[PDB]
């Protein structure tokens, strides 16, 4: 398991040593904030119908009465450009906030704690995640336990004994086509099926699909020991 | 999950074949680029909504050939075969109570919306990828429980799975088992109801019936903003340039340009919002999804009202139904 | 003799798979693999 | 006790494991009924 998650964690340095565009993500937002600065810059160059975008030439070339109506017009088309400049960076914030929020309740959630919500806390059960930090951002690297090698077995929903049926405290039961067994579920893990490791309900007739096996109890054994050494003394008292 | 792709642009929109107005436009600078861009970065992110709510499994999975699973009948769930588009009996409901007002697709209010220059995109998935992502969730959902989330999908019957979730509410196994009849008739009697609920209610679609009309009512309004006058003599360009002199026409199409370029610029806020709430939703979806259908939630409320046992996708025009099953 | 140009295709949605399901069948994992991934959020 | 904790495997795969007696709720009836036993044997001679 420390095998695996070190050489897990290797691929991670091998990932980020390979490729820019993993972090496509928070070079966006750098992206979008530089692109939207230079527009407005770019902007300036606009005239918005004025003689020039140039506003000391307006002051250079007319008079106060006609050169009103020139610089009005450059104001009224800048203005509109900064109006849209804070609509869309408001726009973003609210975009930013939510994947904050998001980021804040994965650093509480996956990191603070274990979770048990599906695909929350990365592709897997979630064991748990360490954050690292990055301009703009986190990255979590999440760890997670996930089943592998799988094999067929058969299967019943509860195993019939004495008349009575069993099913199990935890775990499933399984047979490898001769013998049954319990495990748990999650990993297999197969153990005679007891007294200690099933519980009984009912009677061998409103279960479909239930099976005949043996349940074992472990006091059985030692009672009869017991009844040997008894025995042996009335023997030896005879 | 999602809304209609849009895209417009400044050369048609504020003047249909009109080199005269294409010189005034210039001197408006960047604001065109900025609308596009904006109309595209909202279209981008539909596919994206929609990618991240539906393509969760990295494979098609299917259920046998024999449709046995404990006595819980899945038959309006499960796609039909013998339809063209291959989905479900209760998705074909959802995709006749839903109406679509423009599929976008090769070429009414359709027709004038484009005259305009204002077009609609169609989405990356066609309406057949969507069944085939829900129906592979669902043949992962009843043949392999939520271990197809967290790994391969390892089969399991399923009266065990449904013993399982009972143990994941706190009752035991064994009574389920006890009442697997009563369950199953239950669960399948409740799928009855659902395509009477569906089938009579009208308004039962209305979250998705909301953002098609809304979709429709934008590009109607802003449309029929081209009729406005914004302060000159006429709303029709060449009438303008027929009865003015080129000193005065120019101006009288700057207002026209100014105007509609408001119109453009409100169409365009009104849609970056309209965008913002619709990923809010596709989030949401996306994580319904993942621990609803995935798995089993202890989240109250989150999976419907009740004690979450497990939940089935369905597709709809532009959205998702969850089928939430609660002890 | 080949050379690189645009295709276009209709997009593969992912790998086809049946699932084994039966009346009493069930897989169980017989080892694991723990994994590591990156999640990046703005 | 027996109660308390589960059994698996044997003491050489695990790190860090440590020697201590783990009780078994069943010896005091078993080791009572062993001297009750005794008793009806030596009373019996
Ligand atoms: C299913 O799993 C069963 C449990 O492992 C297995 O049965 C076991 O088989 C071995 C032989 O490979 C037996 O080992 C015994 O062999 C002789 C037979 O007398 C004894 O002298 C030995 O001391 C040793 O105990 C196991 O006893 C036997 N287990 C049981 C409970 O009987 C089956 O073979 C497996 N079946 C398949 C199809 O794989
Ligand atoms: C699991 O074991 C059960 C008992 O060990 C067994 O129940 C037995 O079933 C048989 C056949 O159904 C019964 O046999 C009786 O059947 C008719 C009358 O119904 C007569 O023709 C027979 O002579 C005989 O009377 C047994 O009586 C019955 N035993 C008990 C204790 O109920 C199950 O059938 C076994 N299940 C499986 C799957 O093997
Ligand atoms: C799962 O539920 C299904 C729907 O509740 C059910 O299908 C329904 O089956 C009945 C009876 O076979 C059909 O009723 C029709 O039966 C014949 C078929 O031609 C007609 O002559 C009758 O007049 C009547 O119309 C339903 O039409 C049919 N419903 C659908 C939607 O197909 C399945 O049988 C159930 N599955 C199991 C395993 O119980
Ligand atoms: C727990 O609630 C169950 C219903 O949710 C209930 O099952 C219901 O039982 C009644 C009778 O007890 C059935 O009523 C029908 O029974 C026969 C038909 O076989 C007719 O003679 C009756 O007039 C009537 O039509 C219901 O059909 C049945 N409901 C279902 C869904 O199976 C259980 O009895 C309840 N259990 C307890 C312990 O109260
Ligand atoms: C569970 O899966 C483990 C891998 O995820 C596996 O461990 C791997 O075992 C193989 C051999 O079975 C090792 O391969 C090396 O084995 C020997 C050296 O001991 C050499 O002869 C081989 O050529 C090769 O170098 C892997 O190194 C090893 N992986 C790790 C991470 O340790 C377990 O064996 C599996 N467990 C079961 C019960 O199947
Ligand atoms: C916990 O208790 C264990 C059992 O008492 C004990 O294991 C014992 O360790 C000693 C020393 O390593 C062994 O002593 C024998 O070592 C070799 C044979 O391997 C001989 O050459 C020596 O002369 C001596 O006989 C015991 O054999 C061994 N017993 C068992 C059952 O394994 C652990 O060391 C104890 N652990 C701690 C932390 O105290
Ligand atoms: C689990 O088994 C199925 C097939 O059923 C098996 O049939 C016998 C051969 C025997 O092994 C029984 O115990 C089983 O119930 C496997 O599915 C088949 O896989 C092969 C590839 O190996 C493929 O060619 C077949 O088309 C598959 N058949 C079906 C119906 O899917 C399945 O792979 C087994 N599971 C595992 C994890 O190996
Ligand atoms: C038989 O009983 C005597 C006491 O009467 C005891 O000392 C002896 O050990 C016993 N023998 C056996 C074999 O148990
Ligand atoms: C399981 O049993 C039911 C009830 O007998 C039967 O209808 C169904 O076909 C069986 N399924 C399989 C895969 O054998
Ligand atoms: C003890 O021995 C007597 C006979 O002397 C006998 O009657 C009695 O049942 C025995 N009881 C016990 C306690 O062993």
């Amino acid at each position: 398991i420390a095998n695996q998650f070190n050489s897990a964690i290797g691929k991670i340095q091998d990932s980020l040593s390979s490729t820019a565009s993993a972090l496509g993500k928070l070079q966006d937002v750098v992206n979008h904030n530089a692109q939207a600065l230079n527009t407005l810059v770019k902007q300036l160059s606009s005239k918005f119908g004025a003689i020039s975008s140039v506003l000391n030439d307006i002051l250079s070339r007319l008079d106060k009465v006609e050169a009103e109506v020139q610089i009005d017009r450059l104001i009224t088309g800048r203005l509109q450009s900064l109006q849209t400049y804070v609509t869309q960076q408001l726009i973003r914030a609210a975009e930013i906030r939510a994947s904050a929020n998001l980021a804040a309740t994965k650093m509480s959630e996956c990191v603070l704690g274990q979770s048990k919500r599906v695909d929350f806390c990365g592709k897997g059960y979630h064991l748990m995640s360490f954050p690292q930090s990055a301009p703009h951002g986190v990255v979590f690297l999440h760890v997670t336990y996930v089943p592998a090698q799988e094999k067929n077995f058969t299967t019943a929903p509860a195993i019939c004994h004495d008349g009575k049926a069993h099913f199990p405290r935890e775990g499933v039961f399984v047979s490898n086509g001769t013998h049954w067994f319990v495990t748990q579920r999650n990993f297999y893990e197969p153990q005679i099926i007891t007294t200690d490791n099933t519980f009984v309900s009912g009677n061998c007739d409103v279960v479909i699909g239930i099976v005949n096996n043996t349940v074992y109890d472990p006091l059985q054994p030692e009672l009869d020991s017991f009844k040997e050494e008894l025995d042996k003394y009335f023997k030896n008292h005879t | 999950v999602s809304m209609t792709k849009t895209s417009v642009d400044c050369t048609m929109y504020i003047c249909g074949d009109s080199t005269e107005c294409s010189n005034l436009l210039l001197q408006y600078g960047s604001f065109c680029t900025q609308l596009k861009r904006a109309l595209t970065g909202i279209a981008v992110e539909q596919d994206k909504n929609t990618q991240e709510v539906f393509a969760q499994v990295k494979q098609i999975y299917k259920t046998p050939p024999i449709k046995y699973f404990g006595g819980f009948n899945f038959s309006q769930i499960l796609p039909d075969p013998s339809k063209p588009s291959k989905r479900s009996f209760i998705e074909d409901l959802l995709f006749n109570k839903v109406t679509l007002a423009d599929a976008g697709f090769i070429k009414d209010l359709i027709c004038a919306q484009k005259f305009n220059g204002l077009t609609v995109l169609p989405p990356l998935l066609t309406d057949e990828m969507i069944a085939q992502y829900t129906s592979a969730l669902l043949a992962g959902t009843i043949t392999s429980g939520w271990t197809f989330g967290a790994g391969a999908a390892l089969q399991i019957p399923f009266a065990m799975q449904m013993a399982y979730r009972f143990n994941g509410i706190g009752v035991t196994q064994n009574v389920l088992y006890e009442n697997q009849k009563l369950i199953a008739n239950q669960f399948n009697s409740a799928i009855g109801k659902i395509q009477d609920s569906l089938s009579s209610t009208a308004s039962a679609l209305g979250k998705l019936q909301d953002v098609v009309n809304h979709n429709a009512q934008a590009l109607n309004t802003l449309v029929k903003q081209l009729s406005s006058k914004f302060g000159a003599i006429s709303s029709v360009l060449n009438d303008i340039l027929s009865r003015l002199d080129k000193v005065e026409a120019e101006v009288q199409i700057d207002r026209l340009i100014t105007g509609r370029l408001q119109s453009l610029q409100t169409y365009v806020t009104q849609q970056l919002i309209r965008a913002a709430e619709i990923r809010a939703s596709a989030n949401l979806a996306a994580t319904k999804m993942s621990e609803c259908v995935l798995g089993q939630s202890k989240r109250v409320d989150f999976c419907g009202k009740g004690y979450h046992l497990m939940s089935f996708p369905q597709s709809a025009p532009h959205g998702v139904v969850f089928l939430h099953v609660t002890y | 003799v080949a050379s690189q140009s645009i295709i276009a295709y209709t997009m593969s949605l992912g790998a086809e798979n049946s699932v084994a399901y039966s009346n009493n069948s069930i897989a169980i994992p017989t080892n694991f693999t723990i994994s590591v991934t990156t999640e990046i959020l703005p």
